[PDB]
RNA sequence: CGCAAUAGAUAUAGUACCGCAAGGGAAAGACAAGCAUAAUAUAGCAAGGACUAACCCCUAUACCUUCUGCAUAAUGAAUUAACU
RNA sequence: CUAUGUAGCAAAAUAGUGGGAAGAUUUAUAGGUAGAGGCGACAAACCUACCGAGCCUGGUGAUAGCUGGUUGUCCAAGAUAGA
RNA sequence: ACACUAGGAAAAAACCUUGUAGAGAGAGUAAAAAAUGAUCCCAAACAUAUAACUGAACUCCUCACACCCAAUUGGACCAAUCUAUCAUAUAGAAGAACUAAUGUUAGUAUAAGUAACAUGAAAACAUUCUCCUCCGCAUAAGCCUGCGUCAGAUCUGACAAUUAACAGCCCAAUAUCUACAAUCAACCAACAAGUUAUUACCCUCACUGUCAACCCAACCAGGCAUGCUCAUAAGGAAAGGUUAAAAAAAGUAAAAGGAACUCGGCAAAUCUUACCCCGCCUGUUUACCAAAAACAUCACCUCUAGCAUCACCAGUAUUAGAGGCACCGCCUCCUUAAAUAGGCUCCACGAGGGUUCAGCUGUCUCUUACUUUUAACCAGUGAAAUUGACCUGCCCGUGAGGCGGGCAUAACACAGCAA
């Protein structure tokens, strides 16, 4: 039985578990882009949501300076994250990584993920658009919305 | 290596069976393979049937124009189309006038089909490979064509014919042709549609009103197995009685069973006379 | 245990045959509308993430030529500049990031 | 090795040949078509009595059923056929309740009235004038 | 060691008459020891065995098993040939009529297990599936069979 | 009226390899089984009688050896090929 | 002493719990004792994984009133006193 | 009578009927039907239409005939090979015939794509991070080129290397000597008692080891002496990816009660007490089921032996060998509520055996949660016992998946369980 249980179970314990999301975040923000097996990815995305939540509260504050200094372990990503991170946030309220799944591993056949923090400097990701706006079926919806606009 | 030569040898020619099976030689006449000579196979051929042809006639009644051309041609006497007329013409009178003395009853349309349907191709070319026409004939192409065969064998009977007179010619055509009808139904024979309409016809032409269609009895009306046995009728006397899953088809039946006693080809007909 | 009896090929065929052991047929490959190339609804063209995985290294390694060595995350924005491209208006005060090729035409 | 068997191979298929049709591994080794074949050709051997005396149960029923057609069970009909002296078989009556319904109809009407002489002449007292159809024909 | 499936692309047939069917031409290959068992390839065999090429491809592109390279490879390789040598129009024209794999040699140490891939390649389209067995279908055929019974053992 | 690559020497070799040692001691070179093409459909020593018809119907207690006969009471056999 | 392991990591191990640990202790190195013999704080304990008597070659194709086997076709005669 | 055929009494060697053997889609019979305790009863039914019919390999019929016993015995044929003569036959020969010896050798199956195995994380392939070790470096012993470069592959060939000062390899002869320990060697205290003079020579550095991820265990959580580092300056990686089922393994926590568990407080948690039996003590033993109440052992006693250069012994009756015993001293009714359990003197000791107080605790009343491994799924690599053939059901009876009589019954994976 497992009802409601949010965290997964990976590494050798509760601790493993800590520090290989540990590991996986501080490589996220030192290049802002890394590609990991999903379910790790999916485990580490609240916690580095949760990060630049800690880090908009500034240098100044010591409980956010203390958590910024377990979770970054090469501890010049500090300063970025207080001074690069946190202020390219100031206005998104939420939502600031962007998680895909990509081809499998091509050795052990995992289900990998690209992970990144949204308004890096990097080459965009290929991300998936929807269908034209002037495609049939979009075309058929838009006569829909004019005619009901104006019966409305 | 087992020292040998027996198990050896044997198993070659078992192979060599097996290779006789899969992928058979393309099918020769049998005037190439070894163990051939003309002329004695077409005097056993004489011989055969208790008939003496006549060895020049016969022996032109299984000459072909399209052998005669293909020799013409491949080189850089008579052929049977005389015969095979006289051999037709013949034929088809003598059928005709033994199944008139047989079934008088019949009308004229139904004995010229069944004079075509044992004159025909389907027919004569059966009776003409169970007798060995189709070795001795000269043509092309191997297997002859059946037209090939049937104007081969109309032309055997013709020299029948010309050799030892009618009345032998006419046991030849009773011995060979007429038994095929055996078992045969008639309307296997002679094929037609509509039959209702070819009994109201024969009813009327003998003065009586055309037969009223009744249902005579039926089991499993409402499933998908049923039986409808209808019986027609003229003028409250029973003329016919058929079976059937449908009543459309019943009818027909009852149709059919009335002409084929009207007729008198019944299943149950005195069989023919050979003696 | 052990087995009792041989089991015979009929029986291993109706095992290793049943529809629940066969490879099923993938509903749900398409072809990348513009691009051209194979791929599933729910990931990302592989011949393009290649594409993009390989100028991700190229840039990643001038960072490193220019960081000199480790420990040394800056604290300001990065750019990135291919050549003939002045720093924009908007991005001076970004360390810059030169690269010398021309600008893919997939990088807005 | 001075004498090695070189045709062991006709031997094996001189079996196998009666086993190609046989279901499983024992149509291709040796070692179980023999067993098969065998059991195989002692029930070809056995099954010939068995066959003769299928059919004619076969027979029996099929009598016996056309017979139940005409309100008279089988005991009468061939016990009292040959109270007439008809050396009728079972196979040709069969046979004829099959192709040839009026002919066993009226073979059961005789067997009827035969049934029905010997009850009459039972029941009378001595040696009355025998029966129209119970008369013996001698040698 | 037989090798009869690469002698199968040299029967030269007869020039064709004018008027017969166009004939659909054929691509025999196969692919000679691969270090993958033969009863895991059978999947990938069946898998593929009675669609078009370009389905085929993009079936096995993103399939995990080690083996689906090995017979994208095959493939590849057998449209290519198909195209430059036996005269076929249109690359996409082809579909897997026969694929199969089969044992192979190598020894032990614990068999070291090894495969051959056979793929036949039939040009035209694919074949329309086996239609399923409509129920009008199946009371024909209880019909046929209740029309054939004949009066058992007597004339 | 000797063998012809499981024979003939153990032999391509007393080598490889096993053993501390005495010592032991090989293999080989020139469409059989198993599978695929093609998973299965009530029922039963898997066959026979058959039948229009594959199944369906009726009949039918595996083989060797040992005990007085043995329902398999017990022993032996996965199966092919060679040698015995 | 317990648990794991039982083709196991191992043809006797692993984890814990335990006895000794300046002595009749433990141990590296070369030599010696040789099979009805050696050695033995006697347990039939040990002498190269299997010792109420090592291992190898030879006599040796030991012997076995005991177990197991014994190979083409077809026919015919053929069984339960006793010392 | 059976161990020989066939039909019946349900299945049925032993009761009843029947034998001399082949084909038949012919026939006549033989025997042969009930009356009025423990998984799940067990053919279904039937009071009154003339008594005959059914029923074999027995007998008759049409044809053909040597063509249904074990051990044994007689006979007619014969597969394949070699030789003589033909050139398949007539003869002569012989390693002369395999459905079966837990036969031997080779091939391939089944159990099975099952059990089991492996690579810490990110990356810019330069690097950084997390965590672990009674580990590491060297000599010795062992091994002998066994992750150096290049080129071919997924290991093969070529090329290259380990430089003596360290370590080994020693010595001219003859006579003389050579009483007192070592223990910081001085105090106390002991017992097991631990080279030169003469003669001969005025010569110089040759030879070998030197590598590595290593050796003995078939490849390995095992075995491996010494010096130094005592937690590391050295060395490494417990998780292939996922999900978080059962059963199993290890661990952590637990309400109230605290041995009621159980053979026994085994395991675990806690740390106290008291006695009894055996053996005096430390020690030794059944390498691989017994570590003990057995062996040995100081102490005592008995027996033999008056003595040279190979043991006892370079010893001598307070000695040596062989035996028994086991210091020393003393002699030759309570317990529990309840109970078959426990209760020559002789300190000390015991992983010895039995009992008890108090505590402690998931041992239990009565289980529960979480974590790790296992697990289940995806991907790679891939065994073994076992196996007559299987198209592998239940109940009752016979003597049981397979026979009989009833019942049930579309095919097919996957994970469990153990009748
Ligand atoms: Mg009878
Ligand atoms: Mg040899
Ligand atoms: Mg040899
Ligand atoms: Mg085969
Ligand atoms: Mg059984
Ligand atoms: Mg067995
Ligand atoms: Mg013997
Ligand atoms: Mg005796
Ligand atoms: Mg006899
Ligand atoms: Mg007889
Ligand atoms: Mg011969
Ligand atoms: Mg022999
Ligand atoms: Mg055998
Ligand atoms: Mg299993
Ligand atoms: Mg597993
Ligand atoms: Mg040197
Ligand atoms: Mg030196
Ligand atoms: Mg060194
Ligand atoms: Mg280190
Ligand atoms: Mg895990
Ligand atoms: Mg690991
Ligand atoms: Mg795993
Ligand atoms: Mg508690
Ligand atoms: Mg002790
Ligand atoms: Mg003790
Ligand atoms: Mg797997
Ligand atoms: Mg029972
Ligand atoms: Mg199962
Ligand atoms: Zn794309």
């Amino acid at each position: 039985i497992s009802h409601g249980r949010v965290f997964r179970r990976m590494g050798l314990g509760p601790e493993s578990r800590i520090h290989l999301l540990r590991n996986l975040l501080t490589g996220l923000v030192r290049h802002e882009r890394i590609e990991a097996p999903w379910a790790r990815v999916d485990e580490m995305r609240g916690y580095a949501e949760k990060l630049i939540d800690y880090g908009k509260l500034g240098d100044t504050n010591e409980r956010a300076m203390r958590m910024a200094d377990f979770w970054l372990t090469e501890k010049d990503l500090i300063p970025k994250l207080f001074q690069v991170l946190a202020p390219r946030y100031k206005d998104q309220t939420g939502g600031y990584t962007r998680m895909l799944q990509i081809p499998n591993r091509s050795l052990d056949r995992a289900k990998m993920a690209v992970i990144e923090y949204k308004g890096n400097c990097l080459p965009p990701l290929p991300l998936p658009r929807r269908d034209s706006h002037l495609t049939l079926l979009n075309q058929l919806l838009q006569g829909l919305r004019q005619d009901l606009r104006q019966s409305q | 290596v087992k020292k040998g030569f027996r198990a050896a040898f044997r198993f070659q020619k078992e192979l060599e069976r097996q290779r006789l099976l899969r992928c058979p030689p393309p099918p020769v006449r049998r005037s190439e393979k070894p163990n051939w000579d003309y002329h004695a196979e077409i005097q056993a051929f004489g011989h055969r049937l208790q008939e003496n042809f006549s060895l020049d006639l016969l022996k032109t009644a299984f000459v072909n124009s399209c052998y005669i051309k293909s020799e013409e041609a491949k080189r850089q006497l008579k052929s049977n189309q005389e015969l095979s007329e006289q051999g037709t013409s013949f034929s088809q009178t003598c059928l005709t006038q033994f199944l008139e003395d047989e079934y008088p009853d019949m009308p004229t349309e139904g004995i010229k089909n069944l004079v075509d349907f044992l004159t025909g191709e389907e027919v004569v070319c059966h009776v003409a490979r169970n007798l060995a026409v189709e070795q001795l004939t000269l043509s092309e192409e191997f297997p002859v064509p059946p037209a090939v065969l049937q104007q081969t064998f109309f032309a055997v009977i013709g020299a029948l014919l010309q050799s030892s007179g009618p009345e032998r010619t006419a046991l030849f055509i009773r011995d060979f042709l007429i038994t095929q009808m055996t078992g045969k139904e008639l309307f296997e024979m002679w094929k037609i549609i509509n039959p209702m309409g070819l009994l109201v016809e024969e009813l009327k032409k003998r003065n009586v009103s055309a037969p009223e269609s009744r249902l005579t009895r039926q089991s499993g009306g409402t499933t998908a197995l049923p039986l409808y046995f209808v019986g027609l009728y003229c003028d409250k006397k029973l003329i016919a009685e058929g079976p059937g899953e449908t009543v459309l088809v019943a009818e027909e039946e009852a149709a059919r069973v009335a002409l084929r006693k009207l007729y008198g080809f019944t299943e149950n007909r005195r069989p023919w006379n050979y003696s | 245990a052990a087995p009792k009896n041989r089991r015979t090929i009929e029986v291993n065929r109706c095992r290793r045959r049943n529809p629940q052991k066969l490879i099923k047929v993938k509903n749900n490959i398409d072809v990348c509308p513009e691009c051209g190339h194979l791929k599933q609804k729910h990931v990302l063209c592989a011949y393009c993430y290649e594409k993009v995985c390989k100028e991700t290294a190229e840039i990643r390694r001038q960072i490193g030529k220019q960081e000199g060595g480790p420990f040394k995350a800056p604290t300001i924005e990065t750019v990135v500049l291919y050549t003939g491209e002045t720093p924009s208006e908007q991005d001076q005060g970004k360390r810059i990031i030169e690269r010398d090729r021309k600008r893919p035409s997939w990088f807005t | 090795l001075r004498n090695r068997v070189t045709d062991r191979y006709f031997r094996i298929q001189e079996v196998l040949k009666h086993a190609r049709h046989f279901r499983g591994r024992k149509n291709r080794c040796y070692r179980l078509a023999v067993r098969t074949v065998i059991r195989a050709f002692v029930k070809c051997t056995k099954a010939r009595y068995l066959k003769k005396k299928n059919m004619r149960t076969l027979w029996i029923n099929r009598i016996t059923a056309a017979s139940q057609e005409h309100g008279l069970k089988y005991p009468a009909l061939i016990g009292n056929l040959v109270k007439c002296q008809v050396e009728l078989n079972r196979k040709v009556l069969a046979d004829l309740a099959i192709y040839e319904p009026k002919t066993f109809k009226s073979l059961a009407a005789l067997a009827s009235r035969r049934r029905h002489e010997g009850f009459a002449a039972a029941l009378g007292d001595g040696k009355e004038p025998e029966g129209i159809f119970s008369r013996v024909v001698q040698y | 060691i037989s090798r009869k499936w690469e002698k199968k692309n040299k029967i030269v047939y007869p020039p064709q008459l004018p008027g017969e069917p166009r004939r659909p031409a054929e691509i025999y290959h196969c692919r000679r020891q691969i270090k993958y068992s033969k009863d895991k390839m059978w999947y990938l065999a069946k898998l593929i065995r009675g669609m078009s090429i370009d389905q085929a491809l993009a079936q096995l592109e993103f399939n995990d098993k080690k083996g689906a390279k090995i017979i994208k490879e095959v493939l590849l390789e057998a449209q290519d040939m198909a195209v430059r040598d036996h005269n076929v129009e249109f690359r996409s024209n082809l579909y897997i009529a026969e694929s199969t794999s089969g044992r192979g040699q190598c020894l032990k140490r614990m068999e070291k297990v090894y495969c051959h891939y056979f793929v036949k390649l039939v040009e035209g389209p694919p074949p329309p599936p086996e239609p399923p067995k409509t129920a009008v279908a199946h009371a024909k055929e209880y019909i046929q069979q209740l029309r054939s019974r004949t009066i058992v053992h007597t004339l």
